[PDB]
Parts: structure tokens; sequence; C-alpha cells
């Protein structure tokens, strides 16, 4: 869990290990040991191997690798990264706008005589002018602490681009 | 010691029916008159003497000499229970707090201390002599005194907080808090019945242009 944050397009330590079988060569003696008619005694024993091998790999995107990749991928990682600052840029206008060019202790007050509130009273509204354009009452409100059996189901792993060498061995595997 | 239900009621007599001649031997209701504008918010100090209360009670000049703050606040009551008999105008709003006091009263036609705007002050009786800062003894506490002295050391007016007003966020009712003690504990979260039972979370927000401050000094009086 300490070092499972690396990041993509980097030699993780199962990487590594797939290099390291990939240039002993034992990857060719899986090879026979599953096209042997002889030792097919082994079978599940290789297929595990294989299984513990392609863990983290895709298949679509694994047989989509091949020589040119170098420049596609870095031209996709420069324009992935225009597209979040974009995102994050136009998110950060939103709430820009929503609250106001004020400081937040700029006080002032207001009634919203349509709007009854939990009484028979009208609403009372302290959270600034800004607010009441897009207005709603769980403006101030905590969320609800879900409990431990309804919490959902979480994905167990992120995924990311292994080494371009180890993807590589894998596909010709 | 004395029963002040009926203290009140001899104030209120007092104020009603004491009179003094001004001018050509007509009759004034000094006292009266001073009623009327506090009423209409002509006037807002209202120097009640204990020289004039001596006229007809020494026994209750003594008892305001003696107990001073307890008959203040005896005095602001009856004066504050008057003046409804003395109303003939309606007033000329000029305070925000006017404003806000204007709608509140016709919200609750659709805080008897922050619907007080007055303030009485003893004027001390003649024969109470005045004393010098050191004759201020600690058999005086408590106790109506004149005092002698120079005047060293005065603070800038600071509005120094009577009824605080807070607003709800989440049942739009107002929540009031008279100030006594020289230190107060705001509060911060609703204590009304529709906040309390729902547990809506609701919490208050001090409004300045609802609450009562009055102007305040300091000063220090050193001796000749
Ligand atoms: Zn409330």
């Amino acid at each position: 869990l300490d070092q499972e944050k690396k990041i993509d397009d980097d030699a993780s330590a199962h990487d590594q290990l797939l290099w390291a079988i990939h240039l002993s060569g034992l990857d060719d003696l899986l090879l026979f040991l599953a096209s042997s008619s002889a030792e097919e005694q082994w079978s599940l024993h290789v297929l595990e191997i294989v299984s513990l091998m392609f863990r983290d790999q895709n298949p679509e995107q694994l047989a989509g690798v091949g020589q040119g990749r170098l420049a596609q991928e870095r031209s996709a990682d420069f324009a992935e990264l225009e597209v979040l600052r974009q995102r994050e840029m136009a998110e950060k206008k939103t709430r820009a706008l929503q609250r106001g060019n004020r400081h937040s202790r700029f006080g002032g007050s207001y009634i919203v005589q349509g709007l009854k509130s939990i009484g028979e009273r009208d609403l009372i509204f302290h959270k600034g002018l800004h607010n009441l354009r897009n207005y709603s009452s769980d403006l101030g409100k905590q969320p609800k602490k879900v409990p431990k059996r309804r919490q959902a189901a979480r994905e167990l792993s992120i995924q990311r681009r292994s080494a371009l060498n180890v993807r590589l061995f894998l596909r010709d595997f | 010691l004395k029963d002040y239900a009926l203290e009140k009621e001899k104030v209120k007599k007092f104020l009603q029916e004491f009179y003094q001649d001004d001018e050509l031997g007509k009759k004034q209701f000094k006292y009266g008159n001073q009623l009327v504008r506090l009423a209409h918010r002509e006037q807002v100090a209202l120097y009640v003497d204990l020289d004039d209360v001596a006229e007809d009670d020494p026994e209750l000049v003594d008892s305001i000499c003696e107990n001073a703050r307890r008959y203040a606040k005896l005095f602001a009551d009856a004066v504050q229970e008057l003046l409804p008999q003395y109303k003939e105008r309606e007033v000329v709003n000029k305070d925000v707090l006017d404003v806000y006091i204007e709608h509140r009263l016709m919200m609750e036609q659709r805080p008897a201390e922050l619907m007080r705007r007055f303030e009485l002050y003893f004027q001390g009786p003649s024969s109470n002599k005045p004393r010098v800062i050191r004759e201020v003894r600690a058999d005086s506490v408590g106790k109506l005194v004149t005092v002698r002295g120079i005047v060293t050391r005065v603070s800038e007016v600071k509005p120094k907080m009577v009824v605080a007003t807070y607003t709800c966020d989440q049942c739009g009712a107002e929540t009031y808090q008279p100030i006594q003690s020289p230190t107060f504990m705001p509060l911060i979260m609703c204590p009304s019945q529709e906040c309390q039972t729902n547990r809506s979370g609701g919490r208050l927000y001090l409004q300045t242009r609802g609450s009562r401050f009055i102007k305040f000094q300091e000063m220090k009086m050193q001796e000749h």
C-alpha cells in the first residue's frame, strides 16, 4: 500500500519482476509447458502463473500496444493535462460567482416573504444575496453518516499504465 | 424588607399626581408633562428629583437613597407601565431601531427592556451633602451618594449592549437576550420549540440592527 502510489508508465515491483522473467527466459519455458502434450500434468500451475502475470492488464489496451506508442501517449498526456486544468478553472469560476465579491463577515440579512420557514414565519436568509440566485435549503446542512451496513462497495484498485517495455513483452507473450 | 409591588404603585402615584408651580402660580404636573414627551419619544432622559419626592414621602426618599439601584429599576418599570396612559400621537421613526420596533409591533399584531427607549435617573436630594472621594466608604455600598472631584480621564463613547437580538436561519424567529452583567455568553443555537423538537440544527445570528445599544463612557475622578 505504501509503494502502490507509482504513477503510470513507471516500473512497479510487479513490472520489474515480469522484466526479470522476460530476461531470464522463463516465459519461453512457460510457453513450452503450456504447449507440451507430455507435460500436461502442470497445466493448472502454468495457468496460475499466467494469471498472476497478466493480473494488472486490460486486453484491448494491451493489444493496442506497438512501435509508435511513445508519441501517442506523450501527446495524450499533454492533452489530458490541459483538459483537467480547464475543468478545474471552470469550477473555480463558478464557485467564485456563487460566492460574492465581499468578505464573509460583510453582514446583511433578508426576509424571503413567499418562503415559509419550518415554522409559519417567513424565511430569514443570512448567507448573502449571491446565494439566493440558486437558493437551496441544504446550503448549510451536514450530510449524513451512511451506516456501515449501507456503505456502498468500492472498486478494489485504480488502473495504472504499466511500463512500456513490460507492456510490449506482455503483448508478445 | 418592603413589598416592592406596593412600592411600584406608590411610585406611580407620585409620578402621576405630583405638581409644581412654574409661572404666575399656574399648576403643572412636571412629571406627567415629561411622561407625555417620553411616550412621544420627544425626550429620552427623565431626571426624577428626590427633593420633589421628599415633599410628600421622606420615607420613600430614605428607601431610595439606601437601596438606590432597586428603586431605579422600580421607577423604570413604573414609567414604562405608565407611558401607554399618556400616548396621544404616533412616533416619527428616526432610529433604525424605531423602524425595527415598528415592524416588530406590526408583525405581533398580524422584550419590555427592548421596547424601553428611555432612561431614568435620580437627581439627588439636598439633604445628602456632597462627599469627597475619600469619604465614599464601604458603608455606602449600594446607596445613592454625591461626590465632588476632578475629571482626569474620559474614554470615548462606546456602544454598550443592553438587549442582544438574534435571528434564526431555519425557523425565521427572533430571539432576545437582556444583558445585566458587564460580560455575557452569546447564544449559538436556536432555543425555539420548532427547532428543538425537530432537531433542526438552526443557529442564531446577532442582529445589531435589532439589538438595543446604549452610549457608555468610563471616566476617572480624582480628589481635590
Ligand atoms: Zn430557530
